[PDB]
């Protein structure tokens, strides 16, 4: 990835859970085998995207060395005989050869919806992609060292079948950071920005409520725009106090 | 439509028990199943 | 599903992993009322994982309960039921 | 649309109806008022915009009294603001007769509070388009409260509402923290004038007249007065030394 | 007498607080070993044994350090003999590193359990 | 001492330490004594929370009575204690009355004695206008008559019961009487009549929930008929189901029952 | 009629949109709350978040003292919380004069419930979304915890929690109660109850609290008080030296 | 591999196994065999596993046919994939 | 400035149906099981007490209310509607038949006041029907023992047994078969408990079960053992312990 897990600390609980579900089965299968339970095989991310969600997905790939494989959902529909089928299959096929590898499927709502008014406009192509996906899980194609992560904004068009384990076991949410989490995420984001020698993270942390990681990064950058204005490289606690209250005003 | 169901359900009981000629015993047992299905909802 | 049908499904998924002497099956049957085999399978598999990460060989009655509570949790709402309020 | 843009008679999933959202906006298109709490008092200040040369000073002031010790200043729509204080005055007067006491500031806040809440549970009675900052000195100490279109109120150490609300609060939390609370009532008037100045940059297309008032225990002796004369001129002058925008 | 009992308790609370649930070392595992060794010298075996278990209901610093301390105490017991072999049965039955995974890849967990097999044979 | 809790406790150990007879004096003392709340149930003391405890002394005593050959004292004791309960709360009288017919038959009894209690119980039910409980007591009679081999007498009684369930209360009872009917006919060596009686049980069983055991008794009969009309192969797979059901039941199916089924699974294979 | 998106009536699904949305936003104050009963006492521990440093904390309360003995925790938005507080306090005061007797938790509960159900029918007036937790230490039944919801529903509790981390708190409470098999904490002295409560809170929302982050109110025989900052600090301190 | 499915198991058995094994006896009775079976509900719950278990047990071939990958986008391959299968 | 609204919230539809009333018929269906059996020798009403948090209690909830001493009532539908209606119903019964009379109200006559209230709320806008249907079970000396049903419209009918709540038709059908002619009150309790067992699953306890009879009035139910001066309750709730005995006895 492009970021590490110290680069996005203050999502802690979600960090700790993802660590244990993806890294750990690679490092020891052995513990899960002695017990005799199967290994974890699926992870789901939901939350609005690029608030911390996208960040997590990259950060996990980095530490394992895992190859991130991005699928665009509207590359998996192309208008010729048998191409849609081939892309999903080929992609999984190669993940098993070169495993460990992450298949990050963005928007499995275009590629594994379940209609709402039962049309097949281009929504049979939706069935084709979903079907292929189930076949590989349900079959004798073996994922365990090969990892699949789906991402979808809101969970509303995933069949009960996926929610059964051995498909998706682990379903990770996005909540809004602790007080303790705000302090941690502020520390990292104003660390990497230049500053006056005296600084107060804590001050900002109280005023902020209803922010997510992307909102806390913006506050770091907001303070800095006024520092370019003020003809310097140095945020002050004084920029930050303004920055945080403005981001706060523009929303709930 | 139900009468038709009864006759084939009866046949499946004889068939399992490895006989090709059906009885009153099979016909009652089959009816009792079909009756329960109409009692639902 | 009825109480006798449910009992098999809990038994069967548990056969494949470790089992406890301290377990009681009897609790598992009350705690899920009339919930399809798709749903019951779902809880038991999750629970078997949660334990191994918690560093345990054996699958105690407490590990099973926590997995049931995680999977049923989807209420971000404060108060539930409008069926009779 | 959701039908709750014109109904107060039903519950909305934003926790509040869109027509209450529309009143909040109207507050933001008025012209800046602040409130400064002190260690002996409270200070009120207001921006009044001058557009035309025909206006007369301090008769079109948006600062209104209730009783003789309670200061009320608001931002947003003029008719809603006058209606509001006019109700507060009746209820205050009722209090004064009935309990033979001057009103408490936390009591006055409720008295307004229930009247402002009542017209958000009723569709037939229009929300207020003002946010009113009020307070004084009483027999419990000095108190600064600020009341919103919602019926929301809380106790403050400094408070602001109007166009320059963000800018103003930023300067204010800094000063109120750097001091114990904005020192004494005299000091606060110079600071207040500086805020009204900085705030004018958010409005710098039309001119202003700075209009300040106080009710301070130790420097007005329990009564509400406007701050004027020698002292008001002095404060503009002090501002123009330091800020020179 | 009392002075050693306090030294074990007072230093334990400070040790768990120094370690936290964040790091392996921050404890000096010297203090843990020092405490345990002081206790064996201090009092009779039934007392030592009771204390070592009571401490383990906490976090116990690490699963590997507990196992190290258990295994030292176990050798002193087998050495002392008579009615003390019987008391080892109690100690081995309370602990849950020899009967449930906590990081069971150690040679030592298994080894204490082998001794319990030898006591049972006799 | 002079305490209900202490004297229950003392009495329970007292059988073992010394004898049943020393324990029996305690047990009667409890009936006879200990003032509790509300109306009596021994006539000299008042009882309700004591009378509840007295039922557990009654079962323990009743165990010993069948070995002692106080079976005859038991036979008298059960009808007599109906009216004890009759005086206070109604709800207690129902529960205790059904439980007691079961307590006697729980342990090995003389048949003549067992019958005499069942008939009087039905009489106590008649005084009132309950018929819920009373359809149930008649099942117990049928079963006892059959074992005694007064097969005609079972046949007559079962017929009347059959007509009641197909226009009145207790749907689950029906299943039990069809199975019993089969046992009456099978033994008389009338293969036809039992085989149709068994179809009726199967039909009934699947309509409604029935207890694990009640079904499991049905497969035992299904296995029996497939040995008398041959094809043991199919008879084994039935004994296999019955044997599994009895296993999960644990000791809540009888030692001797469990045994006969294991015997029949082994036996079936030798014939095959 | 022909309208249900401008006025309030029965749904044919049967789940009334206005009641459901009222179930949902209440959480717009950043609160989480619980109340438990001790053998002799009833303690409430409640979160506080201060969003400015132009704000004093000591005028920020979600517990309103109805009478002298009765407490009420409102979880909701504060203009609606207060509206209910004003109404509840007078009805309580009116009852006390008329009937010579201090208002029951359940009766206050019931009366505000029946009124909200009236406003739910009303086509010109909306229902308050407030969730009201009435507590006291009655001497005619002991400690009592009774919770209403805006619907008109109310039911008796063993202890209760509200906020989105309702489930997490629930589990902490269920575990304790299964173990003791009792529906109360039997700890003599209120103090030990407040501390326990505080532990379970720290577990559920998974953060350490400060004096200015909790507000604690305790109900005692024949008197109700909110606890101060300095006292709140004593509680947090004392649990740091159990391990 | 999956238990508690007694009712669906019995169903499947009589549907699927029996006409292949014992073709003669349907025609001898003079009543129709079953020929098509529909499994409805979510797959991969233990559903697919019964299908697969019978297929091995009877020593029949398992042919897994993707219905939705007929969904080809012309007159070419798809309608002929059906002939051959 | 408000309270000028009176346009109806219950209108005719083109099938001449009533909109609110269709909606409310569902509400009853989404309820829990409640039944009534008139044995002639009394009346037994039973319901499931169920609750909406595990931390709540259903032992400290009630779904049978006393309307007047000798009469108790139960419902299926929505909790809020039931509480306000019971209060208004308790008010009119005291005011109009114990200040104008002194004998406690005959049953049917009390049903007519509950019916009038519910229909009144359907006619008039700014209120909507109550979303509930009652079985009001009572005793009166000149009627004997009685059972009435009140429908959500405000309509009434007598029944000698009926059932409401989930699987309404099927519960009622079960009663027809198991009970014929006249049988005992005692016996009818045994039956009522079984009937309630078959509707429900996952709760079987007597702390979630409430069964009450109208069938006797004792000095013990009078609150004094002196010489009577009023009739007093004929309503009696059977104990959780009492319920538990009888489940074993099925």
């Amino acid at each position: 990835g492009e970021i590490t897990f110290d680069g996005i600390g203050g999502l802690t609980e979600q960090i700790r859970e993802l660590r244990e579900v993806i890294e750990l089965p690679l490092k020891n299968p052995e513990i899960f085998q002695r017990v005799g339970i199967k290994p974890p095989k699926g992870v789901l991310l939901y939350g609005p995207p690029g608030t911390g969600k996208t960040l997590l997905a990259k950060a996990v790939a980095a530490t394992i060395g895992a190859n991130f494989i991005f699928s665009p959902a509207s590359g998996i529909v192309d208008k010729y005989i048998g191409e849609s089928a081939r892309i999903i299959r080929e992609m999984f096929a190669y993940a098993k050869e070169h495993e460990p590898c992450i298949i990050f499927m963005d928007e499995v709502d275009a590629i594994g919806g379940r209609r709402f008014s039962e049309g097949t406009s281009a929504d049979r192509e939706i069935q084709r992609t979903l079907m292929e996906l189930l076949t590989q899980m349900d079959g004798f194609d073996n994922l365990g060292q090969t990892k699949i992560i789906m991402a979808t904004n809101r969970p509303d068009t995933l069949d009960p079948a996926l929610l059964r384990p051995g498909r998706l076991d682990r379903k990770v949410e996005i909540p809004l950071p602790n007080e303790a989490g705000r302090l941690e995420i502020f520390k990292i984001h104003t660390a990497k920005v230049k500053k006056t020698g005296e600084f107060d993270f804590e001050a900002a942390v109280k005023m902020s409520d209803g922010f997510n990681g992307a909102d806390i990064r913006n506050c770091a950058t907001e303070a800095g725009f006024f520092a370019i204005r003020d003809d310097r490289d140095h945020i002050n606690p004084d920029d930050l106090m303004k920055a945080v209250r403005k981001v706060a005003e523009v929303k709930k | 439509a139900d009468v038709k169901g009864v006759c084939t359900e009866a046949g499946m009981y004889a068939l399992r028990e490895r006989r090709i000629h059906v009885t009153q015993e099979d016909f009652e047992l089959a009816v009792g199943k079909v009756m329960n299905k109409n009692q639902e909802t | 599903r009825d109480r006798r049908e449910r009992r098999l499904i809990f038994g069967t998924i548990a056969s494949k992993m470790s089992l406890a002497p301290e377990a009681d099956l009897d609790s598992l049957i009350i705690r899920n009322d009339s919930l399809s085999g798709a749903v019951i399978a779902a809880i038991m598999q999750e629970a078997g994982l949660r334990a191994v990460r918690k560093n345990r060989y054996v699958i105690l009655q407490s590990d099973l309960e926590e997995a049931y509570a995680t999977q049923v949790k989807t209420d971000n709402t404060v108060d539930k039921f409008d069926f009779y309020k | 649309g959701t039908g709750y843009d014109l109904s107060n008679s039903v519950f909305s999933p934003d926790g509040r109806n869109f027509q209450v959202e529309y009143a909040v906006k109207a507050v933001e298109n008025g012209t800046t008022s602040i409130g400064i709490k002190c260690n002996d008092g409270v200070v009120f200040a207001v921006e009044k915009l001058i557009t035309s040369k025909l206006l007369v000073p301090q008769k079109n002031v948006k600062i209104q009294v209730v009783d003789r010790h309670i200061g009320c200043v608001y931002s947003g729509l003029i008719p809603d603001g006058r209606h509001l204080v006019n109700r507060g005055r009746e209820e205050a007067a009722s209090f004064k007769k009935l309990y033979k006491t001057p009103i408490p500031i936390p009591a006055f806040a409720d008295r307004l509070g229930q009247y402002v809440q009542a017209h958000t549970l009723y569709n037939s009675v229009r929300p207020f388009g003002v946010s009113t900052i009020f307070g004084g000195v009483d027999k419990n100490g000095a108190h600064l409260y600020m009341l919103e279109p919602s019926g929301s109120y809380w106790g403050y150490k400094g408070a602001a509402t109007g166009k320059g609300r963000q800018s103003a609060k930023a300067e204010l939390e800094k000063l109120v923290d750097h001091h114990p609370e904005g020192l004494s009532a005299r000091e606060a008037v110079k600071q207040a004038a500086k805020i009204i100045y900085l705030a004018h940059e958010d409005n710098k297309e039309k001119d202003f007249e700075l209009e300040i008032s106080w009710c301070s225990l130790s420097e007005t002796n329990g009564l509400h007065k406007f701050v004027k004369g020698d002292l008001l001129q002095e404060a503009i002058d002090f501002a123009q030394k330091e800020i020179n925008g | 007498a009392q002075n050693d009992c306090n030294s074990a308790l007072d230093q334990l609370l400070v040790l768990e607080k120094k370690t936290r649930q964040a790091s392996d070392l921050a404890s000096s595992k010297e203090v843990l070993a020092k405490i345990v060794d002081l206790l064996a010298s201090r009092n009779k075996w039934d007392d030592l044994n009771e204390q070592l278990t009571l401490l383990s209901k906490k976090h116990g610093q690490l699963k590997l350090s507990i196992q190290y301390m258990i295994q030292k105490v176990m050798e002193y017991l087998k050495s002392s003999k008579s009615l003390d072999l019987n008391t080892r049965i109690s100690v081995i039955e309370t602990i849950r590193v020899v009967t449930e995974n906590k990081i069971f890849v150690e040679v030592e967990r298994a080894r204490v359990t082998k001794d319990l097999v030898e006591i049972k044979k006799e | 001492m002079s305490l209900p809790g202490s004297k229950l406790e003392e009495a329970r150990r007292l059988v073992n330490e010394k004898q049943y007879n020393e324990a029996e004096q305690v047990y009667l003392s409890l009936l006879d004594k200990d003032s509790s709340q509300s109306s009596a149930a021994a006539g000299a003391s008042v009882d309700d929370k004591r009378r509840n405890e007295q039922e557990t002394s009654i079962l323990e005593l009743g165990q010993l009575y069948v070995t002692m050959g106080a079976k005859d004292k038991l036979r008298e004791f059960i009808p007599h204690s109906t009216e004890y309960m009759m005086q206070f709360a109604k709800s207690k009288t129902v529960k205790v009355l059904k439980t007691l017919i079961e307590k006697f038959e729980q342990v090995p009894d003389s048949l003549d004695d067992q019958i005499f209690v069942c008939e009087k119980s039905i009489e106590f039910a008649k005084r009132e206008k309950r018929v819920f409980l009373k359809h149930s007591l008649s099942i117990k009679l049928a079963t006892l008559h059959y074992q005694k081999k007064q097969y005609k007498d079972s046949l007559a009684l079962i017929n009347d019961l059959l007509r009641e369930f197909k226009k009145l209360d207790d749907k689950p009872s029906l299943v039990d009487v069809h199975l019993l009917e089969s046992k009456v006919y099978h033994k008389l060596r009338n293969l036809a009549k039992s085989k149709a009686s068994l179809t009726a049980a199967r039909t009934a069983a699947n309509s409604i929930y029935c207890p694990t055991q009640t079904v499991a008794e049905l497969d035992l009969m299904s296995g029996i008929l497939h040995c008398e009309d041959k094809d043991y192969k199919t008879a084994f797979s039935y004994f296999f189901e019955s044997f599994e059901s009895y296993h999960n039941l644990t000791t809540h199916n009888s030692y001797e029952k469990a045994c006969q089924v294991l015997k029949y699974m082994l036996l079936s294979k030798i014939m095959l | 009629a022909g309208y249900d998106r401008h006025i309030t009536i029965f749904s044919p699904e049967g789940r009334l949109y206005q009641v459901e949305y009222a179930f949902k936003a209440t959480n717009q104050t950043n609160i989480n709350s619980l109340a438990v009963r001790g053998k002799d006492c009833t303690v409430v521990i409640s979160q506080k978040k201060v969003p400015d440093k132009l704000l004093d904390p000591t005028t920020v309360s979600y517990i309103f003292c109805i009478s002298r003995t009765i407490g009420m925790v409102v979880n909701g938005p504060i203009p609606d919380a207060r509206n209910a507080a004003l109404r509840a306090k007078a009805e309580a005061a009116e009852f006390r004069y008329k009937y010579g007797y201090d208002m029951p938790c359940d009766v206050l509960a019931k009366r505000m419930a029946n009124l909200s159900q009236i406003y739910t029918q009303r086509a010109y007036m909306r229902p308050l979304g407030v969730i009201l937790t009435f507590v006291s230490v009655d001497e005619e039944l002991g400690p009592s915890i009774y919770k209403t919801d805006p619907a008109g529903y109310y039911v008796g509790y063993k202890a209760t929690a509200t906020g989105p981390k309702q489930q997490e708190i629930t589990t902490n409470l269920e575990n304790h109660f299964k173990k003791s098999k009792i529906d109360h904490i039997n700890e003599e002295s209120w103090e030990k109850v407040v501390e326990f409560a505080i532990t379970h809170m720290i577990d559920a929302l998974g953060t350490e609290f400060s004096k200015n982050d909790l507000e604690v109110g305790v109900a005692t025989k024949d008197k109700f008080f909110t606890l101060s900052a300095e006292n709140i600090e004593e509680r947090l301190v004392a649990i740091a030296e159990q391990d | 591999d999956v238990g508690g499915l007694d009712m669906q198991k019995q169903e499947i058995r009589e549907a699927v196994e029996l006409p292949l094994v014992q073709a003669d006896l349907y025609e001898q009775i003079g009543i129709d065999p079953p020929r098509g079976v529909l499994l409805y509900g979510p797959p991969g719950t233990g559903k697919t596993m019964l299908v697969k278990a019978v297929a091995n047990s009877t020593k029949a071939a398992f042919i897994r046919v993707n219905g939705s990958e007929f969904v080809h986008k012309y007159l070419g391959e798809g309608p002929r994939m059906v002939r051959d299968v | 400035m408000t309270d000028r609204y009176s346009f109806s919230l219950t209108t005719f539809s083109p099938s001449g149906k009533l909109g609110q009333i269709d909606y409310a018929l569902t509400a009853v269906k989404q309820g829990v099981t409640s039944l009534g059996i008139k044995a002639t020798n009394g009346v037994v009403i039973a319901t499931e007490k169920k609750s909406s948090s595990p931390l709540a209690m259903s032992e400290t909830l009630s779904k049978v209310s006393l309307l007047t001493p000798d009469i108790g009532a139960v419902y299926s539908g929505m909790g809020p509607d039931y509480r306000v209606l019971v209060d208004k119903s308790r008010k009119v019964a005291h005011t109009s038949y114990k200040r104008i009379y002194g004998e406690y109200p005959p049953t049917k006559l009390l049903v007519s006041e509950v019916a009038k209230i519910m229909q009144e709320a359907t006619q008039s806008g700014g209120v909507r029907p109550f979303g509930v249907s009652l079985l009001i079970a009572g005793h009166d000396e000149f009627n004997g023992f009685s059972l009435y049903q009140v429908d959500p419209s405000g309509s009434y009918f007598p029944w000698k047994a009926t059932a409401i709540g989930k699987g309404s038709v099927a519960a009622k059908t079960f009663l027809e078969k198991r009970w014929n002619d006249e049988l005992e009150l005692e016996d009818a309790i045994h039956i009522a408990l079984l009937t309630l067992k078959e509707s429900v699953e996952g709760e079987f306890n007597g702390d979630t079960i409430e069964l009450a009879i109208i069938g006797d009035e004792n000095p013990d139910l009078l609150g004094y053992t002196g010489i009577p001066t009023d009739k007093g309750p004929r309503f009696r709730k059977l104990t959780s312990q009492e319920i538990n005995d009888r489940l074993e006895a099925l």
